[PDB]
RNA sequence: UUUAUGCUCU
RNA sequence: GGAGCAAACCGGAUUAGAUACCCGGGUAGUCCACGCCCUAAACGAUGCGCGCUAGGUCUCUGGGUCUCCUGGGGGCCGAAGCUA
RNA sequence: GCCGCGGUAAUACGGAGGGCGCGAGCGUUACCCGGAUUCACUGGGCGUAAAGGGCGUGUAGGCGGCCUGGGGCGUCCCAUGUGA
């Protein structure tokens, strides 16, 4: 299925903290703040001039690492926002924002994106009242997240929706913390995001 | 304020007796990309030198690059030798679509969106000093009627 | 002999303006004058008038161009970079209405002959016809 | 005052190259008789006018002008014109790349400063008798090409040529540069790359120091005070 | 007015 | 029909060989009539017709109010443009 | 796969560590289209790159000067039927 093991090795071969780590990737040791470069027996050599497809391979890797997608998923979501009428490069970017997965972790439920997927496929998510346990499940303007039922107790909710507090969720969401529950507002606009990326030359990638 | 990106870079070899002698030849583009671009060759003994010079070259040939919205007025079709592009305008939300070298210029240049195809030769050389002639052909309706009038 | 007279315009106007003449003179035609009358309500020439070469019919027409500019090659952009038939006798090219041209995204004229007169790409979508496409200019 | 009158343009200023010509110098010419184009000078008039119009101009606004002249008729009448007007000019060979290398032609001219900086001076005498002949030797060359193009450090905004044709290689030189060009040219040369033009003899001194001569005054009047006849009547015929 | 020829891969 | 020339062929030289190159001979053929053959670097390696786009000079051949103009050919240099 | 690697220091063979790409799939072979404006309607060519017929005469065919009417075949417009 999605990817699985060694992290910090992408955390710092994309070269960039890309924060797929839980509080790790904060403390002082993305891996990236110890070594700051690519991992394997190579990674203190001098890097060459990248080739002009590297780095739309390298920056197409960088987003689709963030979302932790399996590239079957992640291109089937790419020609859909070429179809779609729209700017393409930052309609992309609202589709995979608007994952189950992503919203929960964007909510804070969960810290991990990977964290926040073993959420929704293990029952402890509910949308619009409704059981679902599908990391990618698209939601829309107006829906109901909210945490379940029978795992309103567990130390890793209470603990992990605590910590949300002091902390302002991006425009597009908002969530009433005390209840458990927050709402879909609005597709992030390009400008309500400040991925790391340069969403531009993903487009460029696929344009063989 | 300027911005430099480079295209190609090749190693030429004259012939004399006991020897090939070599001698490098860069390819440079410099632009702002607020409408402002400019080709440059230059050749030196080695490639730094070459580069330098190109540049040097490079601002020693620009363009007024009229765009609109990250884009261009009309589709223009130019040949350089037996070499050929094709601009056509796209719409914004697109993207640039074009080969290494006549990407190249046209991102140091403004442009966001753009369809273009290379035709005939593709000689990178030749490609980029007809993208050049290719934009400093291009007119709005502006110096479009500022011709057609009288007097 | 001439197997295209219209296309021959053309082209006598495409060499004059590559040498900056004044004028050239062109045999004379009813139609042949109501694409020259669009080439000047257009702007793309001064005008023209009817004379007399040898007591023959003909069309002395004015051309115009840009103004003199400096560096090398100080000579005049042109009103006329480009001008060629499309439908020819060879080949002819006829558009319905909803299949009319775009010369250089508007910044052209389209010359077409319809049931209703010479008219030109915007002309003709306003009038909603369509018809034999003479030629482009830009 | 400035002006000429078609009277004294009747000594040989109206033509000289006959079916030697450049068929783009049509609206300058009126007619072909005893083989030789006739230039007619009404125009010139009209061109001669709207010429000093810019040179006027020019000169009010301490613009420099640099003279050319490699002929033989036009290579005295122009040392002296210059001079008299306190500008640069070209007298023997005009060395390529002076406009588009003036960067590397000038050092060129530093050297003569440093040259003249070495006459009779403390340390000269010091070097052997060999060096001494050479060193001057290399100074009297020096001098012969770039005496009248020493002045003026920095590159004009205009040359006045004595013929477009002998001197193609400086008409374009400057054109590059977009320097502006003015000349006299009978039928040798075309107009187009001519941007202020003297349609007349260019031949024949009778011709280039009438017209080059107070044309040279009309350019003190914008500076301040036209004085009197020049060095013009020399060997003349 | 006498000459012809130069193994294989770099 | 056949003088000169000359594939083939013979001889003399040359050469390691010399069925070649050089030399001496020499038959078809080369020539004519008639009838076939249909090839070619059959070349400007550039199909034909018509209109349009600077000129300079040399030449053949017409007409001219015979310094020059005009028409049709044959060459060179060349505007603009074309061309790897 | 194409250019090409191996001749005792091979990033090109074999294994290894490491790395890159995909992941219940990953490769391979075969075939179609694309890139190939490389059959060019869109959108190519023919002096020397492949390409002007050895030259004429001419059949069918193709194309065809200026002006004015008639017809309305092509063409264009609208309406409508059909286009499961
Ligand atoms: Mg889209
Ligand atoms: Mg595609
Ligand atoms: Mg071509
Ligand atoms: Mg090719
Ligand atoms: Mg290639
Ligand atoms: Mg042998
Ligand atoms: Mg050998
Ligand atoms: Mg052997
Ligand atoms: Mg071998
Ligand atoms: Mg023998
Ligand atoms: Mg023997
Ligand atoms: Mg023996
Ligand atoms: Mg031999
Ligand atoms: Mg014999
Ligand atoms: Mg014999
Ligand atoms: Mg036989
Ligand atoms: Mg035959
Ligand atoms: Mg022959
Ligand atoms: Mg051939
Ligand atoms: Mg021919
Ligand atoms: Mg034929
Ligand atoms: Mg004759
Ligand atoms: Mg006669
Ligand atoms: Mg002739
Ligand atoms: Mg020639
Ligand atoms: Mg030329
Ligand atoms: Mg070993
Ligand atoms: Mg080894
Ligand atoms: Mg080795
Ligand atoms: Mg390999
Ligand atoms: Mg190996
Ligand atoms: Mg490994
Ligand atoms: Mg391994
Ligand atoms: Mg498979
Ligand atoms: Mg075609
Ligand atoms: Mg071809
Ligand atoms: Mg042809
Ligand atoms: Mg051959
Ligand atoms: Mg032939
Ligand atoms: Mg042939
Ligand atoms: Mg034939
Ligand atoms: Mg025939
Ligand atoms: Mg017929
Ligand atoms: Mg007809
Ligand atoms: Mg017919
Ligand atoms: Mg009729
Ligand atoms: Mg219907
Ligand atoms: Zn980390």
């Amino acid at each position: 299925g999605r990817y699985i093991g060694p992290v910090c090795r992408l955390c710092r071969r994309e070269g960039v903290k890309l924060y797929l780590k839980g509080e790790r990737c904060y403390s002082p040791k993305c891996a990236m703040e110890r070594r700051p470069y690519p991992p394997g027996q190579h990674g203190q050599k001098r890097a060459r001039r990248p080739s002009d497809y590297a780095v739309r391979l390298r920056e197409k890797q960088k987003l689709r690492r963030i979302y932790g997608i399996s590239e079957r998923q992640f291109r089937n979501l790419f020609e859909e926002a070429s179809k779609k009428k729209g700017v393409t490069g930052s309609v992309f970017l609202g589709l995979l924002e608007s994952r189950l997965d992503n919203v929960v972790y964007r909510l804070g439920f969960a810290v991990s994106r990977r964290q926040a997927r073993q959420l929704v496929r293990h029952g402890h998510i509910t949308v619009n009242g409704r059981r679902v346990d599908l990391p990618s499940y698209r939601v829309r303007p107006g829906d109901e997240i909210a945490v379940a039922e029978k795992s309103r107790n567990l130390e890793l909710i209470r603990q992990n929706l605590e910590a949300m507090k002091g902390r302002k969720v991006g425009p597009w969401l908002s969530l009433d913390v005390e209840g458990m529950k927050g709402k879909f507002l609005r597709l992030p606009d390009r400008e309500d995001l400040a991925l790391p990326v340069n969403e531009q030359l993903v487009i460029e990638f696929y344009s063989r | 304020d300027f911005e430099e990106k480079m295209i190609l870079i090749r190693r030429t070899a004259r012939m004399q007796a006991g020897g090939r002698r070599f001698r490098f030849g860069a390819l440079v583009v410099v632009g702002d990309r607020q409408g402002r671009v400019g080709l440059g060759f230059g050749k030196a003994p080695e490639v730094p030198l070459a580069v330098q010079k190109a540049g040097y070259y490079a601002r020693r040939n620009m363009v007024e690059v009229p765009l609109q919205n990250g884009t261009i007025p009309h589709e223009i079709e130019v040949e350089f030798g037996a070499s050929k592009i094709v601009l056509k305008p796209a719409a914004p939300g697109t993207g640039v679509i074009a080969g290494a070298v006549p990407r190249a210029i046209l991102e140091l240049a403004g442009v966001t969106d753009i369809l273009t195809k290379e035709l005939g030769s593709r000689n990178p050389i030749n490609i980029a000093y007809a993208t050049m002639e290719a934009l400093r052909q291009l007119r709005t309706k502006a110096d479009v009627e500022r011709l057609r009038k009288g007097e | 002999m001439l197997t295209d007279p219209i296309a021959d315009m053309l082209t006598r106007i495409r060499n004059a303006t590559r040498v900056y003449k004044e004028s050239t003179d062109v045999p004379a035609s009813r139609f042949k004058e109501e694409i020259l009358r669009i080439l000047a309500r257009e702007g793309f020439i001064k005008g023209y008038e009817r004379v007399d070469v040898d007591g023959k019919p003909y069309l002395r027409v004015y051309l115009k161009y840009g103004p003199r500019r400096q560096g090398p090659d100080p000579r005049p952009e042109q009103v006329i970079h480009h001008i060629r038939r499309i439908s020819k006798p060879g080949r002819r090219v006829y558009v319905g209405v909803k299949e009319i041209p775009r010369v250089r995204r508007g910044l052209g004229i389209a010359i077409l002959s319809t049931s209703k007169g010479v008219l030109t790409d915007r002309e003709a979508r306003k009038l909603g016809v369509g018809g034999e496409l003479i030629c482009e200019v830009w | 005052e400035i002006t000429v009158k078609e009277l004294l343009e009747a000594g040989v200023h109206f033509g000289h190259e006959r079916k030697r010509w450049n068929p783009k110098f049509a609206r300058y010419i009126y007619a072909e008789r005893n083989g030789i184009h006739i230039i007619d000078l009404q125009k010139t008039m009209e061109e001669l006018e709207r010429t000093f119009r810019f040179i006027e101009d020019l000169a009010m606004r301490g613009g420099t002008i640099l003279f050319v002249g490699t002929k033989k008729q036009a290579q005295d009448i122009v040392r002296m014109e210059a001079e008299r007007a306190g500008m640069p000019y070209v007298n023997q060979r005009w060395l390529g790349g002076m406009l588009t290398n003036f960067k590397t032609i000038s050092q060129r001219v530093h050297r003569l400063e440093e040259l003249e900086a070495l006459f009779a001076s403390p340390e000269i005498e010091e070097r052997p008798k060999k060096e001494q002949v050479r060193l001057k030797h290399e100074l009297e060359r020096l001098q012969k090409y770039l005496s009248g193009f020493r002045l003026l450090k920095r590159l004009p905004d205009a040359i006045f040529v004595v013929d477009p044709t002998k001197e193609a290689i400086a008409v374009r030189e400057a054109r590059k540069l977009f320097i502006p060009v003015i000349a006299l040219a009978d039928t040798d040369s075309d107009p187009d790359l001519v941007d202020y033009i003297i349609p007349g003899n260019d031949d024949a001194i009778r011709s280039i120091q009438l017209i080059l001569s107070r044309a040279v005054d009309l350019i003190i009047q914008a500076r301040g005070g036209v004085v009197e006849p020049s060095p013009s009547y020399a060997l003349v015929q």
